[PDB]
């Protein structure tokens, strides 16, 4: 939705010492820096009427834009680093478990056997778990991305299945 | 005669071997990455076997193994250049790959696809050596693609990135770029001196071979990654660090300039040809070193110190010195294969990381890397009785007294400080500073397959030039005496290149905010220029193969014209013909005038 | 030379008397025999071409195209096996009459020693081809697609059997024998310049050529799958293998008015390329590059330069294999999908990896990577063009600009990236899909090795 | 990379937090919800959220690093993208 | 599912077609802003601001963040212009302006000091390669049965 | 030598004589002395095993001779018959004048890089030797195209052939 | 002060730089709450076709086939010949052609003005 304030300078104060630790490397000069933006972000949370607070914001913004350190650090595994979407090319889907060869079938038989029965709590707990999510279902579809849950008895979590069974992040 | 041909025809023959047995599956998986690794260390073990007798005789010799066709007077023929520059690169080259693909596969232990990559560096080699092997300009060329499109496979290693995927479209098209004057030249070569062979079109003696040159300047410039067609390489590491180390560091980015060096009988016959050399390689150095003054990584400085180095070997042929651009390469694989292994060490060691500022105290953590590292900028940065003492401190030396322009000299004592710079800026944010990385302590090398890997290397590193500066014939002119000043800038510009990163090293040891100023970003974002050729140029060409090109002209235009107006013409004026009132009166009051036309206004009676 | 005509004469009563079940199994099993005896006509003399009988002679030309014919025949044949399977058996045996009386009239045309007797055989592939592009398309333009074909075609057909005749009048024959040994200049009269026109506008439409290619975009794209490679592999080169033939009269006019065509085809080179580097079909992009790749070999017959017929014949064998692989992989992408988006099956390596081994070495076969005769084929033209013009490079230069740059992108995003988890439509690879690729791709290596043979009659 | 544990990653959070001089090591618990069970809210939390990322390699993303707040839902959350069952 | 309204139909006049349009793309009403119609053929398709698949959220679940799209939701014209792998319309820390004004301003430099330079080179004051037997012209590729004077020199 | 001098001369053998004043024992030879030892003698045995297998049967091939036809020159205009002969007569002295080009350029390669940098002078005569064959190449065949023909040829040497001998009469002055 | 960033075509303005977004006012607020509704039934017919056991086929966006209809098909049914459409036809069509014509007949014709009287060098060029 829209942003206020609190999740606003939250936002910037994440980027800000990003930008901060990038710039003095070493953690004691960063260390003392950000401990004192700190303050410096607290010497004013008192301001009158939301015009200047979003008055000041403004100034806090375009001095960050250009206070940004323009190459600043990235942590590979995270989206813009160097593991960034890297073992997406050992991602793989699900359902290429299904069509394996019966000859190859029967040399994995236990896991093929698990994922027989959680095919099977998938499509005998899948109505129940999208019924219950209808009637549940406010007016005009749903109002915001949210999940109802499996809050009655013998139920599945609604929309459950592709994100319990999303592949794992290191499918190496 | 009976030896030294079949030999290293052998090693051509030996290490392809890997590879139909790969196609063959007969690998048990993990023994090829191993397998691979053995066949190339006897295909360098034997291939000295053609050195020694280079050492010794001195002698070189084509063979023209088979003749593919005969198109009327040009007979298209398997025909090598076996040479001292063929020969002697052979063992250097593959070593050095021989010595990193150990490294890969400690680093690269986990993807199942060892194999596959294994194999994608075995073929690697065989397309390398060919070039430098091949004698007719067309053998050469196929090697030509052939290292640029599985370098575009091999840094796209990981389907997953897409950067990858875009860092291979820039890799592939400047190196095409570059291949144009390669057609340029061939186009030249097959008109006006109707060849192919090497041999021949040096020997036809053609000494206006101002077209061709441009070509190969043109070629060197993408392969060799010259200014414009630079930044390829600062796209090109995000492909693994070993493959990176492997191909772009010096193994297969001097094929452009030694194309050159190979045309060197006929490179340097133009004087003015020779001239825009030093000035395509002057700007590189300036350039590509500027960048490589801030870089939060541990790959672009490396990369950027090469582009600089190929910035002057070619400067080197630019005032007609072949063989100390030759010897520039050989060197130049010894130490920056290294910078790049021990870097990718740190990225394994610590966790996937690359950047300067994210870890501190590597010295004593770090010791073999650190050694390894210390050495391999000294190794580069110019230091007596090493790698740069036989290439750098001579080519320093070489176009100080050799005539030439007055910013092309400029420059390379410039950029010889600042690969001096750079070199410490790396090395202090390695080792020198506190530990920057997560608390959960991993870092290591007891694994004893890197340390042989590196140490293989280090009798490189530091002896490079000398276990072959006497052995090889002087092609050298030498000057002997000349003046101290410029002899020992080298060296000078060493010492300022040291201390100024030292103090800036202190700045970040100084408890101070530092503010953000142009130079810093400038270096960081190679002077803006990716942030403008990377989407300025290809986002208004493609847009109008938007508009232009579908929407206007195809979908729209040649389809209004010729197609749609005609037949509306007949679907437009049928209805005045076809549809017809019906009326008997009109009918037979039509074929009234029908009658007087013909009796009367042709008058067809008359 | 009635070795190879008969026998695919009578695979006509052969596939409409077998059996419900084999047909299919009995058209290659025969068409697959017909093409090792099509390989015969590799037998060239020097210069004097085989001559079988009256009407009928092969060259060192024409050979390298009955083979491609011959041999493309079983590949249609099992690309079709997936896409036609629920028809009833009737309709079966009629669309496999289609194939083999195509490529019945496809080697007849290429063999006739007489230029009418070629005509009455050029266009007389636009029959079954309409009837395979219409009857058996898959989407509704389908309707317009023959329309545009046949009629693009003979709107330059019919001025070409105007100029035929009159030449008959003139100067008593046709036969390419008599009319080579008698060829005479034809001279700078308008009257000529037309008979110029009629006699090489007719091939330059299906060419194509710049403007006057609307139809394969129209036509490629929504032919059923066997009719769509058909059309690109061999049907583009009738014009071709006619041009090289009816220009042994028109010089030297050729020489002089060749300029607006060889304009036409350099720009139009670039700008079908870099176009084909933004289309959202990538059944277009095959359909888009085969005449960047088409519009090159245009240059190579205008000048007309040895070295010129050279690659214009390697280029032919070339891009009509070119074509087939990526026709034959981008319906591997459509059935599965039941589309030809590009964007919608991106990273298909994930899933089909030995499918993305085929997919990219046919890539850098349109890439023209030597040795493979793509590329010398190809290069032998640059040389030439630059024999005419040293200029000429940068603008044919410009294309080894766009090519690789949209001949690796749909790669990497089709068959190279990441996966929409979407789709579980997608399933293991049938065996028949890498074995008509093994056909597809095997040969263009294989005679790489030897290019001498289909160098073309200028060896 | 070691077969990282849900148990050996929140010792290491749980030693973050006893290493907050601010979050007093008797103030240590599985469930500290700063706000309002310790006191130190959104802006004395999000510097925490880079200090524990800054040692943790992974960058939680931004919706939920100012949101995830008790340490049990924080290292939940690792538990989630290290995605180990120990 | 998909008969004859999704596709583009002409360009949406009125305001009732405006909204029937706007309908079409599953937009809002307010937010939709068709393309100029101008002999342009896009019709009923919408402006879309120039925001590459590179430059939307990287930690939003998109449906497919190949290019970071997402179900339903509407496409640009140009989507395959700005995707990631190609060009991105991203923002920079330094004004677009100021790249322009240093690559303009920094290659400027050389070629026009290399300029200066191709007047003065720089080099050692030390005198020319006096050369034995005519200066290598009988085996310097020159042809020596037409007179080759000979050019020798002495120590001075 | 299969082959012979006459057609490709090759420069005679001139190897120095080594006096090795060191001390070290000189690897080079001792490579060379295991090698013809190991490799050679193995592969030579089984090259001897070839010889008299092809010695116990020895089928003959003989040359290809055609007569010299009657030229187009005396071909008669637009006969089909004589035609026939003289035009596939003047296509073989097509294919014959560009292997002996290709000779040259064969001789023209080996002359280089067996005699090295002496080649500037070494093939002197080599150099010239191809350029009265290159240019008369050019008088024979040049502009030709695609579809040359033994009439285009006699068209082109006859263009040349009036050109010069009006030039000859305007040099008489 | 200090430099001052600004839009561009690809170097956008951030939506951090403009204070444009942070205008907040009820007519933002009160309209976020449509898309997010509009997107959470995407998201819900999304899930529940994929998520669904029995969705064996292929789920096609209705915006994907708006698209590809609209970039190649809906353009001359929507096309006018306006002035401009045919400015732009011309400089992109037959201008870029004389472009080449003038440039390729001139260099042949210099060419030719060189061979007649004998200026031209064609002492290896034996390959025409
Ligand atoms: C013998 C033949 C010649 C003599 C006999 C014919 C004489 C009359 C010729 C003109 C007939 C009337 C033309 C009608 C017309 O142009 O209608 C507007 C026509 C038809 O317009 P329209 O109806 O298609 O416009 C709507 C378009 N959509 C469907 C996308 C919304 O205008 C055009 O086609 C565009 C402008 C003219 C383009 C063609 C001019 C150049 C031709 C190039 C090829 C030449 C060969
Ligand atoms: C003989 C001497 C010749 C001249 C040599 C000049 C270069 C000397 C060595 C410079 C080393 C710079 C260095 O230490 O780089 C790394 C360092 C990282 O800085 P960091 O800790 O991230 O903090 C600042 C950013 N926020 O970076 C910094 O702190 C910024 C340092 C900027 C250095 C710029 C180098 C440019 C030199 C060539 C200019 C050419 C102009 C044309
Ligand atoms: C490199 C460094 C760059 C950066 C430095 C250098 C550049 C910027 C300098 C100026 C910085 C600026 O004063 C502060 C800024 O960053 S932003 C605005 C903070 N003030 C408000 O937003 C007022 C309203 N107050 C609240 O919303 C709550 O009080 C709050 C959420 C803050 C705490 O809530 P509590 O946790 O419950």
């Amino acid at each position: 939705a829209y942003l206020t304030h609190q999740q606003k300078v939250l936002r910037l104060y994440k980027r800000a010492l990003r930008h901060l630790e990038s710039w003095c490397v070493h953690r004691d000069k960063y260390r003392y820096f950000a401990c004192l933006m700190r303050a410096r972000f607290d010497e004013h949370k008192n301001e009158k009427d939301m015009v200047k607070a979003t008055q000041l914001l403004r100034q806090a913004e375009e001095e960050f834009w250009y206070g940004q350190h323009p190459q600043p650090y990235i942590f590979p595994e995270s989206p813009g680093g160097t593991s960034y979407e890297r073992y997406e090319c050992y991602k793989v889907p699900e359902w290429c478990l299904d069509d394996w060869h019966p000859s190859e079938k029967a040399m994995y038989p236990d896991y093929f056997a698990k994922r027989e029965q959680w095919k099977r709590l998938r499509r005998e707990s899948w109505e129940r778990e999208v019924k219950q999510l209808q009637e549940e279902t406010p007016p005009g579809g749903p109002r915001t991305e949210a999940l109802p849950p499996a809050r009655k008895e013998g139920d599945l979590p609604p929309l459950w299945w592709h994100i319990v069974t999303r592949p794992r992040e290191r499918p190496m | 005669m009976n030896p030294f041909a079949s030999l290293t025809l052998t090693t051509l023959i030996i290490l392809t071997i890997p590879i139909m047995m790969s196609n063959s599956n007969i690998y048990k998986t993990n023994l090829y990455p191993n397998y691979v690794k053995t066949t190339v260390s006897y295909a360098f073990t034997l291939s000295l076997v053609p050195l020694l007798m280079f050492m010794h005789t001195g002698q070189e010799m084509i063979i023209s193994n088979w003749h593919w066709m005969t198109l009327q007077t040009v007979e298209l023929s398997l025909s090598f250049k076996m040479d001292y520059f063929s020969v002697m690169f052979i063992p250097v080259a593959l070593f050095v790959t021989w010595s990193i693909m150990e490294f890969s596969m400690w680093y690269m232990h986990s993807d199942p696809f060892i194999n596959r990559f294994f194999k994608y560096l075995v073929l690697f080699l065989i397309t390398m050596m060919i070039l430098v092997t091949a004698n007719n300009l067309f053998q050469l060329f196929i090697g030509w693609e052939g290292v640029g499109i599985m370098s575009f496979l091999l840094i796209g290693w990981w389907h997953g990135r897409t950067d990858a995927n875009t860092a291979a479209l820039q890799a592939i098209l400047y190196n095409r770029i570059g291949d144009i004057g390669f057609v340029l030249s061939m186009a030249w070569f097959l008109t006006h001196s109707n060849a192919w062979d090497l041999q021949q079109i040096f020997m036809l003696n053609n000494e206006c071979p101002n077209m061709p040159l441009i070509g190969l300047l043109l070629a060197a410039a993408g392969k060799s990654a010259q200014f414009g067609l630079h930044p390829w390489l600062p796209s090109a590491m995000e492909g693994p660090t070993p493959v990176s180390a492997l191909l772009h560091s010096s193994t297969m980015v001097v094929a452009g300039v030694f194309l050159l060096i190979r045309f060197y009988p006929l490179m340097e016959t133009n004087k003015l040809v020779q001239t825009m050399t030093l000035c395509l390689g002057a700007i590189t150095t300036l350039f590509t070193a500027l960048c490589a003054i801030t870089q939060n990584d541990i790959k672009k400085i490396v990369a950027f110190s090469t582009s600089s180095q190929l910035g002057l070997m070619m400067v080197t042929i630019g005032i007609n010195q072949p063989h100390l651009a030759f010897l520039h390469i050989c060197m130049h694989a010894f130490f920056k294969a290294m910078l790049f292994m021990c870097s990718g060490s740190i990225i394994h060691s610590l966790n996937d990381e690359q950047d300067i500022r994210k870890m501190g105290g590597l010295y004593k953590a770090m010791p073999f890397t650190t050694t390894a590292l210390i050495i391999g900028s000294l190794a580069l940065t110019g230091m007596p009785y090493l790698t740069g003492f036989y290439s750098k401190d001579l080519i320093i030396e070489a176009v100080n007294m050799s005539y030439t322009n007055a910013w092309a000299l400029l420059m390379t004592l410039i950029a010889t400080s600042l690969t001096a710079a750079y070199s410490t800026r790396i090395i202090f944010f390695a080792f020198l500073g506190k530990p920057r990385f997560p608390p959960l302590v991993l870092i290591n090398e007891n694994n004893p397959l890197l340390i042989n890997s590196i140490k293989r290397l280090l009798i490189g590193s530091i002896f490079a030039g000398f276990i072959i500066s006497n052995n090889i014939p002087p092609m050298t002119v030498p000057n002997t005496t000349m003046p101290l000043y410029m002899k020992m800038t080298a060296l000078i510009v060493t010492i300022m290149g040291f201390m100024l990163a030292l103090e800036l090293n202190n700045t970040t040891y100084y408890l101070k905010f530092k503010y953000p100023s142009q130079t810093y970003k400038f270096s960081n974002m190679l002077g803006y220029y990716p942030s403008i050729m990377h989407r300025l140029p290809t986002y208004h060409n493609l847009s109008m193969s938007q508009k232009s090109a579908s929407s206007l002209l195809d979908l729209i235009w040649l389809e209004t014209i010729l197609p749609k107006t005609t037949s509306f013409i007949q679907m437009k004026m049928s209805i005045m013909v076809s549809n017809q009132k019906g009326l008997i009166k009109l009918y037979f009051l039509s074929f009234l005038i029908t009658i007087m036309i013909s009796m009367t206004l042709f008058n067809y009676h008359e | 030379m009635l070795k190879i005509i008969i026998p695919t004469t009578m695979l006509l009563p052969m596939t409409w008397m077998s059996k419900h079940n084999m047909i299919w199994i009995n058209a290659t099993v025969h068409s697959l025999l017909i093409s090792l005896i099509s390989l015969s006509l590799l037998n060239q003399l020097g210069e004097n071409s085989l001559n079988f009988s009256l009407t009928f002679f092969s060259d060192s030309l024409s050979a390298p195209l009955l083979v491609l014919t011959t041999w493309l025949l079983p590949l249609m044949l099992m690309a079709s096996q997936s896409h036609l399977s629920k028809e009833t058996t009737t309709r079966k045996k009629l669309y496999i009459t289609m194939l083999i009386l195509l490529q019945l009239f496809l080697i007849m045309t290429f063999t006739a020693t007489e230029l009418i007797l070629f005509y009455i055989l050029f266009e007389a592939t636009l029959v079954p081809t309409l009837i395979i592009i219409t009857r058996w398309g898959n989407q509704t333009e389908r309707l317009n697609a023959g329309l545009y074909f046949l009629f693009y075609t003979l709107a330059g057909s019919l001025p070409l059997l105007v100029a035929l005749v009159y030449i008959q009048n003139t100067t008593g024959s046709l036969n390419f024998l008599i009319i080579h040994y008698w060829s005479h200049p034809l001279s700078n009269s308008w009257s000529n310049i037309f008979m110029w026109l009629a006699c090489i506008m007719a091939f330059m439409v299906k060419m194509p050529l710049y403007g006057l290619h609307l139809w394969l975009p129209k036509a490629h794209v929504e032919a059923p799958i066997a009719g769509s490679m058909v059309l690109a592999a061999v049907l583009l080169k009738l014009g071709g293998y006619g041009m090289m033939r009816i220009t042994t009269i028109l010089n030297p006019l050729t020489n002089y008015m060749a300029y607006p065509f060889l304009m036409l085809s350099m720009w139009g080179m670039i700008m079908t390329s870099s176009i084909c580097l933004r289309q959202t079909d990538l059944k277009s992009l095959i359909a888009y590059s085969s005449v960047s790749h088409m519009a090159l070999v245009i240059v190579a017959i205008m000048i007309q330069t040895p070295w010129s017929f050279m690659g214009a014949t390697a280029l032919m064998i070339a891009h009509g294999l070119t074509s087939s692989m990526l026709f034959c992989l981008a319906n591997t992408n459509y059935e599965r999908v039941h589309s030809r988006t590009m964007i919608l099956a991106r990273g298909l390596q994930t899933l089909l990896p030995l499918m993305a081994t085929w997919w990219l070495m046919a890539s850098l076969t349109n890439l023209a990577l030597p040795p493979s005769i793509n590329l010398i084929g190809e290069l032998f033209i640059i040389t030439a063009s630059f024999s005419w013009s040293n200029i000429t490079i940068i603008l044919m230069g410009m294309n080894m600009m766009i090519t690789a740059l949209y001949s690796l992108y749909m790669l990497i995003t089709t068959q190279r990236g990441k996966y929409t988890h979407h789709i579980n439509n997608i399933k293991a690879s049938f065996t028949r899909e890498n074995a008509l690729m093994a056909l597809h791709i095997l040969p263009l290596l294989l005679l790489t090795l030897n290019p001498k043979m289909i160098l073309g009659p200028l060896y | 990379a070691p077969p990282l544990t849900l148990e050996a990653i929140k010792d290491r959070v749980l030693y973050v937090l006893k290493l907050y001089d601010k979050i007093d090591p008797e103030k240590l618990s599985v469930n500290s919800h700063f706000m309002k069970d310790l006191g130190l809210d959104s802006l004395d939390q999000v510097e925490i959220i880079m200090a524990m990322e800054d040692e943790f390699g992974f960058e939680i993303p931004d919706i939920d690093a100012e949101k995830l707040m008790c340490p049990q839902e924080i290292v939940d959350y690792i538990a989630d993208k290290k995605d180990v069952y120990e | 599912h998909v008969t004859k309204d999704m596709f583009p139909g002409p360009y949406p006049k009125t305001p009732e077609e405006r909204a029937a349009a706007a309908k079409k793309y599953n937009m809002r009403v307010e937010d939709y802003e068709p393309y100029p119609d101008d002999g342009m053929g896009y019709g009923d398709y919408p402006k879309l601001p120039d925001r590459s698949q590179q430059e939307r959220d990287p930690w939003y679940d998109w449906d497919h963040p190949d290019l970071r799209l997402n179900w339903g939701e509407p496409i640009h014209w140009d989507l395959d212009m700005y995707i990631r792998n190609r060009v991105d319309t991203s923002p920079t820390p330094v004004s677009w302006n100021t790249m322009c004004k240093h690559l303009s301003g920094f290659v400027a430099f050389m070629l026009f000091m290399f300029w200066v330079g191709e007047i003065y080179p720089s080099y050692q004051p030390v005198g020319p390669k006096q050369y034995p037997y005519n200066d290598l012209y009988l085996e310097r590729g020159g042809d020596p049965t037409k007179e080759p004077e000979p050019v020798v020199h002495y120590e001075i | 030598d299969s082959w012979d001098k006459d057609v490709y001369p090759e420069p005679p053998r001139r190897t120095p004589a080594p006096a090795p004043q060191t001390s070290l024992p000189n690897p080079v030879t001792y490579l060379t002395k295991i090698f013809d030892l190991l490799v050679d003698r193995p592969v030579t045995l089984a090259r001897e095993f070839i010889e008299q297998q092809h010695a116990k049967n020895r089928y003959y091939y003989y040359h290809r001779e055609f007569r010299r036809v009657p030229d187009i020159t005396e071909c008669e205009e637009k006969d089909i018959l004589c035609m026939f002969e003289a035009e596939m007569q003047w296509r073989r002295d097509y294919k014959v004048d560009q292997e002996i080009v290709n000779i040259i350029q064969e001789r023209l390669k080996a002359c280089q890089q067996r005699e090295g940098e002496s080649y500037r002078q070494n093939c002197a005569k080599e150099l010239e030797q191809f350029t009265q064959v290159s240019k008369a190449f050019q008088d024979r065949y040049s502009d030709l195209g695609a579809h040359y023909s033994a009439r285009k040829c006699l068209a082109k040497q006859k263009q040349r052939m009036l050109a010069e001998r009006k030039a000859a009469k305007e040099a008489a002055a | 002060s200090f430099p001052k960033y600004k839009p561009s075509r690809l170097a956008t303005l951030p939506a951090t730089l403009d204070p444009a977004e942070y205008d907040i006012s009820p007519e933002t607020r009160k309209a976020q709450a449509e898309r997010l509704a509009i997107r959470s039934r995407l998201k819900r017919e999304y899930l529940l076709q994929y998520n669904d056991p029995n969705r064996l086929g292929v789920i096609e966006d209705p915006a994907l086939i708006r698209w590809t209809y609209a970039r190649s098909a809906n353009i001359y049914p929507n096309f006018r010949p306006t002035p401009k459409t045919s400015l732009l036809g011309a400089l992109f069509g037959i201008g870029p052609l004389f472009f080449w014509y003038y440039v390729f007949k001139t260099d042949r014709d210099k060419k030719e003005k060189l061979i007649q009287e004998g200026k031209l060098d064609q002492t290896f060029n034996i390959s025409y």
